């Protein structure tokens, strides 16, 4: 899965 | 920002990658700021999800680039994050923030950093990205580069130490 580097990334695939 | 029923769509449209839908929104008098409560805004949604055309139509219609969100987030980060080049270039031909923080004390550079986006780096430090900006954590894109061992992006980033 992806990895995250910065905050909120998952309110952008909702 | 919210409470219309046009920005919402918006909001939607730019999150679906729909050019038309955006365009005929922003003819009819849309919001280019709206945004979501947790303050992502089309831009944002575009700039992440590599929508270019979309891009382009905010920026024509006069959207705030510089805007973030509640996690300190700029179209700009997420551009960089997701490795869309044109879209890079055209947020920092329109004057876009080069050296933004996020809540973790990111810059767009140190986002290109991680992901090893040579031609990302490239076009940031050409628009004056700070290559001794710190994280929250002390490190540079170039620390960055050295411990993910990416001797391509370490090559670049040393040259200006």
């Amino acid at each position: 899965k992806r990895i995250h580097i910065g905050p909120g990334r998952a309110f952008y695939t909702t | 920002h919210h409470g219309s029923d046009l920005g919402k769509k918006l909001l939607e449209a730019a999150r679906a990658g729909q050019d038309d839908e955006v365009r005929i929104l922003m003819a009819n008098g849309a919001d280019v700021n709206a945004n979501d409560v947790y303050g992502i805004t089309p831009l944002h949604l575009a700039a992440y999800m590599g929508h270019l055309e979309i891009v382009e139509v905010l920026l024509k219609y006069g959207v705030d680039v510089n805007a973030s969100d509640q996690f300190g987030n700029t179209p700009l980060h997420l551009a960089a994050d997701d490795g869309h080049l044109e879209i890079v270039e055209v947020l920092l031909k329109h004057g876009t923030d080069v050296n933004a923080t996020d809540t973790w004390g990111s810059t767009p550079l140190h986002l290109a950093a991680h992901r090893g986006h040579l031609e990302i780096v490239e076009v940031l430090l050409k628009y004056g990205a700070d290559v001794n900006a710190q994280d929250k954590f002390g490190k540079t894109a170039f620390d960055i580069s050295i411990d993910n061992g990416n001797e391509d992006l370490a090559e670049i980033l040393q040259k200006l130490n």
